[PDB]
């Protein structure tokens, strides 16, 4: 009836899973929340913060409308 | 008793059927659910009232609690303007403490005491099947509900009195004197319709007649307690029901069911027995609200408010009703048979007139109709107030909204109860809740359909 | 607001509605500390 | 603890469903506060 | 024994998550296409593609968060990571909407990949293969929904976004801009997916009320065994129930269950047919008679001109902010409005 | 008794639940951003 | 006013004790003897704890 | 012996045809009733002045509308909840125009569909059988009883309810969204999972026992002839449809028993369809789906749309449009 | 603020309360 893995109940009962898993599971977490609150979330999507969504120099949504020359087109967008 | 599958054949998740005949578990079990209710009506209260901004009006603050309270006539005054915060904290208080001691009788009775009270008692002792101790157990509980209504009654005029939103000067806390008597009233509210312009007994519009019904209903309850105690049921009776746990208990579910649709209409359409001073305006009331006010407003820039026809022909502000009374234009014709208190100055017995709307509208009625129009019960799930349509400003949603939705859904979700236990009661009565005998099954011995 | 000298056990009573709702979770960790049985 | 070597199962989902219901707890505290909150 | 069949003996082999030879297509196409939904619902915005917030970055919830499709300027392209928009930039990729075609055609390799992993492993296991032809359905809706109608209209743009609340602003806009619940196809659609659910229903009802008593437990659910050759329930007293009750019943299981298959696909394939359609503005919109009569007739009135009226209220009032790129300017005395709203 | 650790069902488990955890702790992170 | 303070976080935590400590009781045929007058006295202590609160409420 | 228990015996006799039962009493007047001035008022009854404001929608075929376009319109916005029956009209003609058809249709037919569920529970008490297919269609019920009275007691109007016709069911759905936001209300997501997994599951099941069919035919032949009604025997190999199942996503996910997965079939659409008439019955009390409009706002303090926003402005094109000339005051608030 | 801190030490410790029960009777191997 078992196709021949150790069964997640065996395991998720065993010291040893949660000696590994009580760093690993917070770290992972922790990561994630470095992610975020560095702001290198930011950066790496392009995303906004709540400070860019308009400039000075621009209050209009920045539509894109250039078929090629995007990246031209939002670093003027800023 | 069995606590497992392989002794009661009842799994984990209907763990509570293997209490159906083990009657000092049952009883603990009923008991400590007593002390649930009371700690929730004492922890909620006591919720309400640390949240509670008592200069604003109650139903800007999410509260369902205090304006039951508040309509039984404590801490509020003319308005029903919050005088006093402590006799809210004391009915939170004596609940919550009440709740402690139900709440460890109930683990007693559930996992120290006896599993049957049979072998113990023959006057707490009982067998579903005993049609007579049964019914001794229903007049007991009628006799304390009799007395219960009968405490809402003395409540209301020997000790303090009710809010009545209908009295004189203004709505007030007044000690109901004359209560309503008369059988033909009482009774005629029970015989009229459940339709617009009757509304069955949701339309008892004045304490009296509400006082009035709750002396009959403690004397009904009163003497169908010792009916029950002294009788056992008859032969109609025995030959009519199923005589069980189950069969009760789908007896009581469908009865709660009832009672939950009627609690949501009640809340939602009567503004005497839910005050809107505490739950604010019912959806007529701030449809017509809505409509004052504007013909308030035109009337005061020149409008002749009722030749005044609308788009359609017919009169923006002012119309006909179907029966012929005056009553106020657009969709509001609906909700002509709304009756408030701060619009029925303005009716006439032909309904309203024409006089009273030109020279004595008072601004207080003009600021209850604006705050009764804006506080309207639309309102999102996420509680922001008004139509779906509107931004994010406004943290409303009425609790006369709140309670009606609940208890509408808490209504239907005990009739689909009432439908497994009765069909439940039923099968297990007759022998096949377990399914069908293969060597007896009855359509195997039926001739054929066609 | 609460009473002034209730008003230390302010937070408290801010936590005290909801204690039924773990009512109907602790039946269920019951069932798991005997099996589901 | 009570198993020799061998936490209880029971333990190990009472730990996990309170962690779960935690975090949905902060989503909806957050449903209320900082961004997405409307003020 | 050659390096082929030492492999198909790997990926044949019986473990917790059967591989097979689809699994190469299915597992990290939809890897691709789940995590690229989480990654943009987490991340990344829709500011410049629809000046609209859509991950939980900027504050949006479970609800309203997207992977939202690309920029109306692009087209159909395809927008590749290494294409002549993003040009290998992932910043840029991102932000114009590139994670759009990258969930929708890892998720088409995915589907195609599922369905080849129900052939295998049906033919594995011995079986007819009716469940992938029941899942043909599903691909159709994809296919026709989220390839062939944006691929009809002007842009990517037009595609439903990856999303709760912009799946259903690709539902009001279908509604406003298509009539598409006039169309019969849709109609067909709807009957067969509530029929689906009513024949779920109905059957599962009808089992679990017709058990014959094979143990003595209140617990009916211990008395069926899976290697047991009789029937659990009985069809006779279903049939006799159902033939009094209703007027007919199923007399044949086979056919219960063939019909159980056959009406949501059916429903799927159907309202397939009308998504195509409506990728060329092909639309149900009109009854031409009703409104030539609406038109020369002011007294006539019926609940389909009132939708219609619906319609282009909803089209004038949603048009400037649901189509950014357009810029449309309307102005507020052009906006269709009845009296007093 | 005696079994493998590292799986083809080991893979499958982490490839979700790792991202699933950051991804997680990041939105866990974004419920305390400020305007 | 501090002494109501003071009778009401011992009310309060009396009653920690007592949610810990009736269901085990309550739940210990091998321990009952023993805490049957503990349980008996924890009922007392609590409910003298309650009155001394209302007490002091009304003396504040 | 005595002529009632003659007509008792007769009544829940199991070999009539079609069962009558008592609740088939009750349900076979009150269905015919609402059939016979449905088709006839579908076909043939003039206008209504549904909206009350003297601007009669033409629902029949005969003044000029489609299969399509066709329905029996809802009674007046100025009757609202009024009880109207024929003997309250003065005559036929003004009951047609207020609506009257839509009352008589509406109360029957709820009363017949309560006594159609009595009767399902009625006949598995008479078959043996165990008794709960009638808890199953308390969710059609629901739903139909949360469209038909719930919601327009709930706006204090029949005008309200839904209209007995295709059309009038989309402008129902459609005016409902722009007052109510449902798209945006858990309860009807609860709903459309319902309807979508119950078509699902009626496809994977179906599926699963056509793809397991023990081998009794020839393929000249339909494989249904392998079937014989009566037959002790099991059609179809359980195993094997769960030991594809269990390969196709994991071992666990595959019910193993059949009573557990007809079980889970028979529940979750129900509970689906539950949830969703909850919702519109819930909705009737203006407790309205989610609004997160400008719920998102720069540092500064403008608005960040986000796909609500423009589910919004949907919601205002159709709100602002419907029931054009009804309006006199700013807001619709029922 | 301070508020929310009691807040969820009350919470914690009536969230803690009910398992301890549990945990209490499992180990010493009570009545469950
Ligand atoms: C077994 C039972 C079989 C019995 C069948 C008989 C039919 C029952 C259903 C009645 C049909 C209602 C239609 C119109 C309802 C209505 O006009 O309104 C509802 C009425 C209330 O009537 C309203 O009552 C109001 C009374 O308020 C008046 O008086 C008040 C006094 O404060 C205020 O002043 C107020 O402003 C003033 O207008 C007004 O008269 C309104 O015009 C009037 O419409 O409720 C009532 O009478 C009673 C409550 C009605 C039913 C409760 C809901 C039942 C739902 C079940 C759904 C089940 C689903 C399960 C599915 C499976
Ligand atoms: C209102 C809720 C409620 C109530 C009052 C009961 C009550 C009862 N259940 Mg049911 N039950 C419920 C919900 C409820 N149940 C739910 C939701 C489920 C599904 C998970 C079950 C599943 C279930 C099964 C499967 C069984 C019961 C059984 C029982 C009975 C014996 C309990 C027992 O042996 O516990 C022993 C448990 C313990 C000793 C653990 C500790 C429990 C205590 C009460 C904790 C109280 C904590 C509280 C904060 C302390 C306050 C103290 C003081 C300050 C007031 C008892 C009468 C059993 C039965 O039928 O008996 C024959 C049985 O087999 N129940
Ligand atoms: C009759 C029941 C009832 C009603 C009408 C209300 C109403 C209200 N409460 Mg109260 N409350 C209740 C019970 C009730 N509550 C209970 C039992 C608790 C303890 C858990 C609380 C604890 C509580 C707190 C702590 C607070 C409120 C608050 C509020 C207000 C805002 C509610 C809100 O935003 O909800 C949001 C809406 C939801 C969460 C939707 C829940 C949907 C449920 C789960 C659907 C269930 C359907 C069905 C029964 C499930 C059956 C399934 C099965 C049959 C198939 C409102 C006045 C707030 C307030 O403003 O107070 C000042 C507040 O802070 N309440
Ligand atoms: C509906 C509730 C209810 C019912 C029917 C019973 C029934 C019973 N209990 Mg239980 N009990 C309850 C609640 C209940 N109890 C509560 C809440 C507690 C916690 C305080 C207890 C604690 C308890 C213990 C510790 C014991 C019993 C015992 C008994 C049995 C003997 C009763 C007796 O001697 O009466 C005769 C006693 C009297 C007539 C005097 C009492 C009269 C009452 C208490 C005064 C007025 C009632 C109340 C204050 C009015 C307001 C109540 C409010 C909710 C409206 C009997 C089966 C005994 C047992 O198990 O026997 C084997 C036992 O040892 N009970
Ligand atoms: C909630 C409390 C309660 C409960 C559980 C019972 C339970 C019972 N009563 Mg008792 N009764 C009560 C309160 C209660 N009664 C009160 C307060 C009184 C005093 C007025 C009486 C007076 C009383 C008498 C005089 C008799 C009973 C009898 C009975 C038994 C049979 C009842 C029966 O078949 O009804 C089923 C009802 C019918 C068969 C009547 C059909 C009429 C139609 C169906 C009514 C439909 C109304 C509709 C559904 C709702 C409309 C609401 C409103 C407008 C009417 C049963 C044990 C009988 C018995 O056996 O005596 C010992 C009996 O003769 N009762
Ligand atoms: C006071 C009313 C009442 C009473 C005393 C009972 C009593 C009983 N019911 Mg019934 N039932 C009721 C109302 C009632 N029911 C209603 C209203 C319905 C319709 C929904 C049902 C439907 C029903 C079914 C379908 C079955 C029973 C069964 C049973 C028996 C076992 C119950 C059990 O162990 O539950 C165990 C409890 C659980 C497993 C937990 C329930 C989980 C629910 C869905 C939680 C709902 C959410 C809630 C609103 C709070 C939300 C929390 C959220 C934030 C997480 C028992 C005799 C069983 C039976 O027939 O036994 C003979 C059975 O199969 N009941
Ligand atoms: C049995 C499992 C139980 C586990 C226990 C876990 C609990 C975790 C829950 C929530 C975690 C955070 C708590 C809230 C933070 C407090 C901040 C505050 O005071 O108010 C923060 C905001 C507004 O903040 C306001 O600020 C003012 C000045 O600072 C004042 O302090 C006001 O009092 C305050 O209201 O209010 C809220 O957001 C409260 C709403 C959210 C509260 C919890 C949401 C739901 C939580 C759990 C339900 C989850 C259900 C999922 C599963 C269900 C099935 C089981
Ligand atoms: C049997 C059983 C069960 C159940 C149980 C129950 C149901 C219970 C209960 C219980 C209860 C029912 C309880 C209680 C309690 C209470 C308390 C404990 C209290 C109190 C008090 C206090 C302390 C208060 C205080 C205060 C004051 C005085 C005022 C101010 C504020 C405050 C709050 C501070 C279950 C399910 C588990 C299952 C198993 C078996
Ligand atoms: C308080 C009050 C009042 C009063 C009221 C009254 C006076 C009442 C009443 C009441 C009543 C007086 C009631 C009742 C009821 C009844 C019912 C609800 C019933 C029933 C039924 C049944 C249940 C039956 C069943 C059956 C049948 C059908 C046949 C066969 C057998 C059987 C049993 C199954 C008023 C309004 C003035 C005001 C407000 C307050
Ligand atoms: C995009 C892209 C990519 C991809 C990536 C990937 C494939 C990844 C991933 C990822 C992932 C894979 C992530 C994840 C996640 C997750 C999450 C976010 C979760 C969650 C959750 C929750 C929150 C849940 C909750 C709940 C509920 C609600 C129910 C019950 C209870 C519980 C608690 C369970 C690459 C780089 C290649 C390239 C570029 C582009
Ligand atoms: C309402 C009032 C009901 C009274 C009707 C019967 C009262 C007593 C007549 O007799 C009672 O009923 C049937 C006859 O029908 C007998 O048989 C019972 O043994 C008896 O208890
Ligand atoms: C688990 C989540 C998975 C989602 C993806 C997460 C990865 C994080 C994003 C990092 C973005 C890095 O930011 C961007 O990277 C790309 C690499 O493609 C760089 O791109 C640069 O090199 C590439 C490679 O030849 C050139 O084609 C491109 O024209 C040039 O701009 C950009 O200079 C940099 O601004
Ligand atoms: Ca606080
Ligand atoms: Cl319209
Ligand atoms: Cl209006
Ligand atoms: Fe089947």
């Amino acid at each position: 009836g078992t196709t021949g893995e150790r069964p997640f109940s065996d395991i998720v009962t065993s010291i040893r899973y949660w000696v590994i898993h009580s760093i690993t599971i917070p770290m992972l977490f922790i990561a994630g929340w470095l992610f975020v609150s560095t702001g290198l979330a930011y950066d790496a999507f392009g995303t906004p913060r709540p400070d860019e969504y308009f400039t000075q120099t621009r209050q209009e949504l920045p539509i894109l409308q250039e078929r090629y020359d995007i990246n031209q087109e939002i670093q003027e967008f800023n | 008793g069995g606590r497992d599958l392989p002794s009661t054949g009842f799994a984990w998740w209907s763990g509570n059927a293997r209490l159906i005949n083990l009657s000092g578990k049952l009883l603990g079990a009923h008991v400590a659910h007593a002390g649930l209710i009371v700690f929730w009506a004492g922890a909620m209260t006591l919720f309400e009232v640390a949240h509670f901004i008592p200069e604003k009006p109650m139903y800007e603050q999410g509260l369902i609690l205090l304006p039951h309270i508040a309509t039984l006539g404590w801490g509020v005054g003319p308005a029903g303007e919050v005088t006093d915060i402590f006799p809210f904290f004391v009915v939170g208080v004596l609940h919550l403490i009440s709740s402690a001691v139900l709440g460890l009788g109930g683990i007693y009775h559930a996992l120290r005491g006896p599993e049957v009270l049979e072998e113990y008692s023959s006057f707490f002792g009982y067998d579903w099947k005993d049609k007579n101790q049964m019914t001794n157990i229903i007049g007991y509980h009628l006799i304390l509900l009799g007395c219960g209504a009968l405490l809402l009654v003395f409540k209301a005029m020997f000790f303090g009195g009710v809010y009545d939103t209908w009295a004189p000067g203004g709505g007030d806390v007044r000690v109901i004197t004359n209560p309503t008597l008369n059988p033909a009233i009482i009774f005629g509210y029970l015989l009229k319709a459940p339709f617009g312009g009757e509304g069955w007994i949701i339309s008892v519009n004045n304490m009296e007649d509400i006082i009035g019904g709750h002396i009959w209903i403690g004397l009904i309850c009163i003497s169908g307690g010792i009916w029950h105690i002294l009788t056992k049921p008859f032969g109609w009776a025995r030959r009519a029901l199923i005589w069980s746990g189950e069969a009760y208990l789908s007896y009581s579910l469908g009865a709660l069911s009832l009672m939950g649709f009627i609690a949501s209409v009640f809340v939602w359409f009567n503004n005497t027995a839910y005050p809107s001073e505490f739950y604010g305006p019912t959806g007529m009331e701030a449809s017509q609200s809505q409509a004052f006010t504007f013909l308030v407003r035109d009337q005061r820039l020149g409008a002749n408010i009722a030749s005044a026809q609308g788009p359609t022909g017919l009169g923006k502000y002012l119309m006909r009703s179907p029966s012929g009374e005056i009553i106020f234009g657009g969709e509001t014709m609906r909700f002509w048979d709304f009756r408030g208190p701060w619009l029925e100055p303005l009716r006439g017995p032909n309904g309203l007139d024409l006089d009273k709307l030109r020279n004595d509208i008072q601004p207080w009625q003009v600021r209850r109709a604006a705050e009764y129009m804006t506080h309207a019960p639309l309102g999102s799930l996420n509680s922001v107030g008004g139509v779906i349509t509107d931004v994010n400003s406004f943290n409303y949603v009425s609790p006369r909204a709140w309670l009606a939705t609940s208890h509408f859904v808490l209504g239907f979700f005990f009739l689909v109860g009432h439908l497994w236990h009765a069909g439940r009661a039923r099968a297990a009565a007759a022998g096949f809740e377990k399914g069908i005998d293969r060597e007896t099954e009855p359509t195997l011995f039926m001739p054929d359909l066609d | 607001k609460l009473p002034e000298a209730y008003q230390i056990f302010d937070p408290l009573v801010d936590v005290l509605p909801v204690i039924p709702l773990f009512f109907l979770a602790l039946a269920f960790v019951w069932q798991a500390a005997v099996g589901f049985k | 603890m009570f198993a020799e070597g061998r936490i209880p199962l029971w333990v190990v989902g009472v730990v996990a469903g309170i962690g779960a219901i935690g975090v949905l707890g902060l989503f909806f505290y957050g449903a209320y506060a900082g961004l997405g909150s409307s003020m | 024994r050659g390096w082929f069949d030492v492999l198909d003996d790997w990926l044949k082999r019986d473990r917790f998550v059967f591989i097979g030879w689809s699994g190469l297509l299915l597992f990290p196409c939809a890897f691709m296409a789940l995590g690229g939904w989480l990654t943009g619902t987490t991340f990344v915005t829709s500011w410049y593609t629809h000046g609209l917030a859509s991950s939980y970055l900027e504050g949006a919830n479970f609800l309203t968060v997207a992977v939202s499709s690309p920029a109306d300027a692009f087209g159909h392209s395809l927008l590749f990571l290494w294409g002549p928009e993003a040009q290998g930039n992932l910043t840029r990729w991102f932000q114009i909407g590139g994670l759009w075609p990258f969930v929708a055609l890892h998720g088409a390799f995915g589907l195609i990949g599922f369905m080849l992993r129900q052939f295998e492993i049906s033919r594995l296991v011995g079986i007819r293969p009716y469940n992938a032809i029941a899942f043909s359905g599903p691909i159709a809706v994809f296919v026709s929904v989220f390839l062939m109608y944006p691929l009809g209209q002007s842009s990517w743009f037009f595609a439903p976004s990856f999303g709760v609340a912009g799946i259903f602003r690709f539902i009001l806009f279908l509604q406003g801009f298509h009539n598409w619940t006039l169309n019969p196809f849709h109609m067909m659609g709807v009957a067969g997916i509530l029929g689906g659910a009513l024949l779920c229903a109905i059957h599962g009802a009808t089992v679990e009320n017709t058990l014959f008593e094979d143990g003595e437990d209140s617990n009916t659910f211990r008395a069926f065994e899976p290697t047991q050759a009789e029937e659990t329930y009985s069809m006779v007293t279903a049939n006799r129930f159902w033939s009094q009750i209703f007027g007919i019943a199923f007399s044949n299981k086979r056919w219960l269950h063939f019909f159980m298959l056959f009406v949501p696909v059916t429903g799927l394939w159907m309202s397939s047919v009308g998504i195509v359609g409506l990728a060329l503005n092909l639309r149900a919109y009109d009854f031409v008679s009703q409104e030539l009569r609406a038109a020369e007739d002011p007294e006539f009135e019926t609940f389909y001109t009132a939708n219609i009226l619906l319609n282009e209220g909803m089209r004038a009032w949603m048009a400037p902010q649901d189509q950014p790129h357009e810029n449309f300017i309307f102005p507020e005395e052009v906006l269709p409005r009845g009296n007093a709203l | 008794v005696t079994y493998p650790i590292f799986t083809v069902r080991w893979l499958a488990v982490h490839t979700l639940a790792v991202p699933s955890v950051f991804f997680v702790g990041a939105i866990a992170a974004m419920q305390f951003i400020q305007r | 006013s501090i002494v109501f303070q003071i009778a009401l976080a011992a009310l309060v935590l009396f009653s920690f004790v007592m949610v810990v400590g009736v269901p085990v009781a309550y739940a210990s045929p091998q321990n009952w003897d023993r805490s049957k007058p503990l349980l008996y006295l924890g009922s007392g202590i609590w409910a003298i704890l309650v009155i001394v609160v209302a007490l002091l409420n009304f003396l504040v | 012996a005595s002529l009632w228990e003659q007509f008792c015996q007769w009544v829940t006799s199991t070999n009539n045809r079609i069962y009558v039962g008592w609740f088939g009493t009750l349900m076979i007047p009150t269905l015919l009733t609402a059939t016979t001035c449905f088709i006839i008022a579908f076909i043939a009854a003039p206008p209504v002045d549904i909206d009350g404001i003297r601007e009669p929608v033409a629902g029949s075929l005969l003044y000029g509308n489609n299969i399509i376009s066709g329905a029996v319109v809802p009674s007046s916005n100025a009757i609202g909840l009024h009880f109207y029956p024929i003997w309250e009209a003065a005559s036929l003609d003004e009951w047609l125009y207020n609506g009257g058809p839509y009352q008589l249709v509406v109360f029957h037919f709820l009363i017949g569909i309560f006594c159609y569920m009595g009767r399902q529970w009625e006949l598995s008490y008479r078959l043996g059988m165990r008794p709960w297919i009638c808890v199953a269609y308390s969710a059609p019920v629901s739903a139909a009883t949360a469209v038909f009275l719930i919601y327009p007691i709930g706006q204090g109007s029949f005008s309200d309810g839904m209209p007995l016709g295709i059309s009038g069911t989309f402008n129902f759905m459609i005016v409902f969204q722009a007052e109510h936001n449902i798209l945006m209300h858990p309860f009807h997501m609860l709903g459309v999972a319902g309807v979508f997994g119950g078509s699902l599951f009626s496809a994977m099941h179906g599926s699963l026992v056509t793809s397991s069919l023990v081998r009794e035919t020839t393929e000249v032949e339909s494989q249904n002839y392998g079937y014989k009604f009566g037959q002790e025997e099991e059609t179809y190999n359980i195993v094997a449809a769960h030991g594809y199942f269990g390969r196709l996503i994991f071992q666990y996910a595959s019910f193993n028993n059949s009573r557990s997965l007809h079980f889970f079939l028979g529940a979750w659409p129900v509970i689906g369809i539950w949830f969703t008439a909850m919702g519109v019955s819930t909705m009737a009390f203006n407790l309205n789906g989610f609004n997160f409009n400008q719920s998102i706002l720069d540092s500064q303090g403008r608005v960040i749309g986000t796909w609500a926003d423009v589910l919004n402005r949907a919601n205002i094109g159709f709100e602002v449009m419907h029931e054009r000339n009804a309006h006199n005051f700013p807001l619709d608030l029922a | 603020n301070l508020e929310p801190i009691f807040q969820l030490t009350f919470l914690g410790l009536i969230v803690l309360a009910g398992p301890a029960v549990v945990f209490v009777l499992a180990f010493r191997g009570g009545d469950l």
